[PDB]
C-alpha cells in the first residue's frame, strides 16, 4: 500500500527506514540508495535491473525512485535525465504534487535543487556515493563500476577511437564540441608503428574505441590484428595506477571474426561477447558484438539471436553486391551512460 | 532571471555594482537588510527563508540546506569538528570562483569559510561581530511591532506568599522541579498531561506534591475558576513534528498547532479581569526551527514579541527556544554558574571522554562518545546532566531506553528555566 | 515491602519473593516493582544500577541475581574487629 505510508510515518511516528517507499511493504532488505527510506527485496532486484536503463532520445527509461516507466515527469534541467512518476510524487510528497508539478514545465526534481519543501520524501547527502556502494554490496557478480559524478564537476570526455572515426556520433550525443578548432577526440586509422609514448604523447584519454571493418575490405589485414592491436593500444591509454577519474574501453565488431578468433577475443577482454541486434518486424536485419566496461552494456543483450543465424546473415551479407556501411545507431546508445558521468552540452 | 542574477554578480566583480546593495542569497534588488554572516544585502523574503531554515538539521546532524541561502541544489558539508554548516555549489561558483568549487572537494581536509582559518577571500570576506548581529538579528524582528509586557511593582517581603502554578503539557514535571530549586513556596502545582510515563515520573519525584489532571482540550473555563486563582501559568508547545529531524512531516501544524491553542484559551481563562492588579505571569515556550507566518499566528495571539534562548549559554546542549512571556527580565543575558557545566565532557561518565564539546540532539556520526574506541551513545543519565536534570531523574519506571531517551528529549533546559524564573522570587515566598 | 514502594504506590504484598505476578496495586492497576525500588527491597543505595544504556528486563535479572545487601553487612560486620577502619 502506497497511500498507507503517510498515517504509517505520521500517525504511527514510525521511521521511513522501516518502511518500503517504493511500493508500500513493511518488510524492507535495504535502504533506498538516492532518497531516505527502506527498498524491499523485489524492488531492490528490479532497481537494480533498470539502474542505468536510459531511452533512445536521451532520458533515464524507469522511474528513478520506484523504476515505473509506465507514467513519466521530465526534469527541467538540461543537465538531468532523472525522470520520475506520478503515483511517487503525490504518495511520498503529498496529495496533490504531481499535478501541480506536471502544470509547472519548468519544474527542477529533488536531486537538482532540494530548497523547496517536502511533505515526507527526503534526499539522501552524498546519495552518488551511497547508490554505488548499494550496487556493490547488493548485486550479484558486481563489475567495473565508478562513482557517478556531480555536474559541475563534469569534465569534457577525452577520446581515442581506432579504426573508426565516432566524432560525428558523440558529437551528436552532444558530447563532443562542434565549435571547437582543437578535437576532442583523436581518431588513427593506422596503428601499426604506435608506441606507448606515442599514446602517452596523444594526452589521458577518459574513452577508447575500436572497431573491426564491416565486409568490404578496406585491407586485408585479418580480423584478429584489429582485436590486438586495439588491446596494445589500450593497454597504453589507461590511467596511471591510483587514478579515481572514471576510464571506459568498447570494442565493437561487426561479424567479421569466426567463432575461434571470437574466443581468443572474449578471453583477452575478459568477458563474453553482447550481441545487440537491429530487428525489424521481428526480422533480424543486422547484428553487431561488442566488450565494453560501460554501465548497462550487458542489459542490452538478447539471448534470443542464436549464433547459426549470425552466420547466416555473414553469409547473406557479404555475397551482396552492396558498399558497407557503418552501422552507428546500434553503438550509438550504448554511450548514454556516459552522461551521467562527463561534461554534456547541446545545440 | 536568473541569467540576470549572474549578470549582477559579473557587474559586482567588475566593480560596477556594490555586493552590499545586492542581495546575495537568491540576486534581488529589493535589500532592506544586510546579510549577518556575509557580505551583501538582504531582502525580506530572504530573512523569512532565513527565519525558517538557519537551524534546520538532517538526521546527519550537519545542515538541512545551504548556509548563505537557506536553499541551494547540493552542499558541500564541513569536515571541521563540531561544525555542521553546508555550502551549497551554486553560491560557492560566484563567492570564492567558478573553478575553486570543483578543486575545493578534491581537497579531503576541506574547512567551510565560518570555519577558515583565513578567514579573508577575494569575493567573499567574513564580517567581523557576526555572533553579535546573529544575537541582533532576532531583536531585528521589528515586523511584528507590539507595547512592551506590563512591568507591576514588587509587593514587599512579608507580604509574599506560595506561588500557584498551572502547567500545561507538563511532561516530566521541569517547571515545578526548576521552582523548588529555587527556594519558592508552591501553594499548588495543577498539571495537565496525557503520556504516562511522564506522569509517573512526576507523581514519584513529586511526592505528595502535585495534583493531576486528564486532558487540556478537556479542562474547562469552570475548572480553571474552582482550582484557584493561578499566579503563574507555564507551558510549551509540542516539537516532535513541527521539527525538521523527525523524518515524518506529513502537516506542519495540524496537531501541535491545535494544542498550542488550547494553551492560549486556558491563558485567557486564568488570566484576572481588569481592575485586578494581582501579580499574574506566563510563560509560552516554542522550537526556533518553525514557520514564519506560525510564528507570527503566534506572536499575535499571544500579543507578544518572543525571545530566543539558546541553552549553549549555560548547558552542554544546543537548545534554542522562543519564550513568549511577562516575566521580568525575561530579555536580560543569560549567566552560567559553576554547578552548570558548559563543556560536555563533565557531564561523561568515568571512563568516557567526548570528541564533542557539544551535542545537538536529534559511518556517519549518529552517536557522539568515543569510549573504548568505540562510537556510542549518551547515556541516559549522561543525558540528564546535559540538560542540567538532577542525576538519575527519570528513572522511576520499567521503561526501554529508546522510549527514556525520547521522553528525556523534549523537555526545557532546568538551567535555562532557572534563568527565567529566578525574578518571581521578588514576587513570592521562599522556603 | 510498602517502605520500599515509590509513592503513589501501594503494595498489597509485605513482601517480595523472587529465586499475583506482578505484585503492586497502582491507581486500580496492577504494574511490577520498578528497578530502583527492587534495589530499595535489597537494600540497594537508591538509584544504584542506571549506569549505562541497558534495558529494563536485562537490568532487572542483573538485580535479582545479587546478594542480600543487609545479610552481607550482617555477615561482613564482624570483619571490622580485624582491619583498619576510616
Ligand atoms: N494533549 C496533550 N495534553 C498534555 N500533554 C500532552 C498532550 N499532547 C502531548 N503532550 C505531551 O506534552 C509534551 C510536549 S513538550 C514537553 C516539554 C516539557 N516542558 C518537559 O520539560 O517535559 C510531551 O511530553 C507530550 O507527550
Ligand atoms: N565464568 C564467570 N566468571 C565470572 N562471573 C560469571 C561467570 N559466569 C557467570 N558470571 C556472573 O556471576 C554472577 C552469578 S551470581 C552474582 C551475584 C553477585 N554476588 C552479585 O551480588 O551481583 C552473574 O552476574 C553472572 O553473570
Ligand atoms: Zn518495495
Ligand atoms: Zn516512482
Ligand atoms: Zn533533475
Ligand atoms: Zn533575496
Ligand atoms: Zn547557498
Ligand atoms: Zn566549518
Amino acid at each position: 500500500g502506497r497511500d498507507l505510508i503517510a498515517y504509517e510515518v505520521k500517525a504511527n511516528q514510525r521511521n521511513i527506514e522501516d518502511i518500503c517507499i517504493c511500493c508500500g511493504s513493511l518488510q524492507v532488505h535495504t535502504q533506498h540508495p538516492l532518497f531516505e527510506g527502506g527498498i524491499c527485496a523485489p524492488c531492490k532486484d528490479k532497481f537494480l535491473d533498470a539502474l542505468f536503463l536510459y531511452d533512445d532520445d536521451g532520458y533515464q527509461s524507469y522511474c528513478s525512485i520506484c523504476c515505473s516507466g509506465e507514467t513519466l515527469l521530465i526534469c527541467g534541467n538540461p543537465d538531468c535525465t532523472r525522470c520520475y512518476c506520478f503515483e511517487c510524487v503525490d504518495s511520498l510528497v503529498g496529495p496533490g504534487t504531481s499535478g501541480k508539478v506536471h502544470a509547472m514545465s519548468n519544474w527542477v526534481c529533488y536531486l537538482c535543487l532540494p530548497s523547496s519543501r517536502s511533505g515526507l520524501l527526503q534526499r539522501r547527502r552524498k546519495w552518488r556515493s551511497q547508490l554505488k556502494a548499494f550496487y556493490d554490496r547488493e548485486s550479484e557478480n558486481p563489475l567495473e563500476m565508478f562513482e557517478t559524478v556531480p555536474v559541475w564537476r563534469r569534465q569534457p570526455v577525452r577520446v581515442l577511437s581506432l579504426f573508426e572515426d565516432i566524432k560525428k556520433e558523440l558529437t551528436s550525443l552532444g558530447f563532443l564540441e562542434s565549435g571547437s578548432d582543437p578535437g576532442q577526440l583523436k581518431h588513427v586509422v593506422d596503428v601499426t608503428d604506435t608506441v606507448r609514448k606515442d599514446v602517452e604523447e596523444w594526452g589521458p584519454f577518459d574513452l577508447v574505441y575500436g572497431a573491426t571493418p564491416p565486409l568490404g575490405h578496406t585491407c586485408d589485414r585479418p580480423p584478429s590484428w584489429y582485436l590486438f592491436q586495439f588491446h596494445r593500444l589500450l593497454q597504453y591509454a589507461r590511467p596511471k595506477p591510483g587514478s579515481p577519474g572514471p576510464f571506459f574501453w568498447m570494442f565493437v565488431d561487426n561479424l567479421v571474426l569466426n567463432k575461434e578468433d571470437l574466443d581468443v577475443a572474449s578471453r583477452f577482454l575478459e568477458m563474453e561477447p553482447v550481441t545487440i541486434p537491429d530487428v525489424h518486424g521481428g526480422s533480424l536485419q543486422n547484428a553487431v558484438r561488442v566488450w565494453s566496461n560501460i554501465p548497462a552494456i550487458r542489459s542490452r543483450h538478447w539471448a534470443l539471436v542464436s549464433e547459426e543465424e549470425l552466420s547466416l546473415l555473414a553469409q547473406n551479407k557479404q555475397s551482396s553486391k552492396l558498399a558497407a556501411k557503418w552501422p552507428t545507431k546500434l553503438v550509438k546508445n550504448c554511450f548514454l551512460p556516459l552522461r551521467e558521468y562527463f561534461k554534456y552540452f547541446s545545440t | 532571471d536568473e541569467r540576470t542574477r549572474e549578470r549582477l554578480v559579473y557587474e559586482v566583480r567588475q566593480k560596477c555594482r556594490n555586493i552590499e546593495d545586492i542581495c546575495i542569497s537568491c540576486g534581488s534588488l529589493n535589500v532592506t537588510l544586510e546579510h549577518p554572516l556575509f557580505v551583501g544585502g538582504m531582502c525580506q523574503n530572504c530573512k523569512n527563508c532565513f527565519l525558517e531554515c538557519a537551524y534546520q538539521y538532517d538526521d546527519d546532524g550537519y545542515q538541512s540546506y545551504c548556509t548563505i541561502c537557506c536553499g541551494g541544489r547540493e552542499v558541500l558539508m564541513c569536515g571541521n569538528n563540531n561544525c555542521c554548516r553546508c555550502f551549497c555549489v551554486e553560491c560557492v561558483d560566484l563567492l570564492v570562483g567558478p573553478g575553486a568549487a570543483q578543486a575545493a572537494i578534491k581537497e579531503d581536509p576541506w574547512n567551510c569559510y565560518m570555519c577558515g582559518h583565513k578567514g579573508t577571500y577575494g569575493l567573499l570576506r567574513r564580517r567581523e561581530d557576526w555572533p553579535s548581529r546573529l544575537q541582533m538579528f532576532f531583536a531585528n524582528n521589528h515586523d511584528q511591532e507590539f507595547d512592551p509586557p506590563k512591568v507591576y511593582p514588587p509587593v514587599p517581603a512579608e507580604k509574599r506568599k506560595p506561588i500557584r502554578v498551572l502547567s500545561l503539557f507538563d511532561g516530566i514535571a521541569t517547571g515545578l522541579l526548576v521552582l523548588k530549586d529555587l527556594g519558592i513556596q508552591v501553594d499548588r502545582y495543577i498539571a495537565s498531561e496525557v503520556c504516562e510515563d511522564s506522569i509517573t515520573v512526576g507523581m514519584v519525584r513529586h511526592q505528595g506534591k502535585i495534583m493531576y489532571v486528564g486532558d487540556v482540550r478537556s479542562v474547562t473555563q469552570k475548572h480553571i475558576q474552582e482550582w484557584g486563582p493561578f499566579d503563574l501559568v507555564i507551558g510549551g508547545s509540542p516539537c516532535n513534528d513541527l521539527s525538521i529531524v523527525n523524518p515524518a512531516r506529513k502537516g506542519l501544524y495540524e496537531g501541535t498547532g491545535r494544542l498550542f491553542f488550547e494553551f492560549y484559551r486556558l491563558l485567557h481563562d486564568a488570566r484576572p479581569k481588569e481592575g485586578d492588579d494581582r501579580p499574574f505571569f506566563w510563560l509560552f515556550e516554542n522550537v526556533v526551527a518553525m514557520g514564519v507566518s506560525d510564528k507570527r499566528d503566534i506572536s499575535r495571539f499571544l500579543e507578544s514579541n518572543p525571545v530566543m534562548i539558546d541553552a549553549k549559554e549555560v548547558s552542554a546542549a544546543h537548545r534554542a527556544r522562543y519564550f513568549w512571556g511577562n516575566l521580568p527580565g525575561m530579555n536580560r543575558p543569560l549567566a552560567s554558574t559553576v554547578n552548570d557545566k558548559l563543556e560536555l565532557q563533565e557531564c561523561l561518565e568515568h571512563g568516557r571522554i567526548a570528541k564533542f564539546s557539544k551535542v545537538r540532539t536529534i559511518k556517519d556520526q549518529h552517536f557522539p562518545v568515543f569510549m573504548n574506541e568505540k562510537e556510542d551513545i549518551l547515556w541516559c543519565t549522561e543525558m540528564e546532566r546535559v540538560f542540567g536534570f538532577p542525576v538519575h531523574y527519570t528513572d522511576v519506571s520499567n521503561m526501554s531506553r529508546l522510549a527514556r531517551q525520547r521522553l528525556l528529549g523534549r523537555s526545557w533546559s532546568v538551567p535555562v528555566i532557572r534563568h527565567l524564573f529566578a525574578p518571581l522570587k521578588e514576587y513570592f515566598a521562599c522556603v
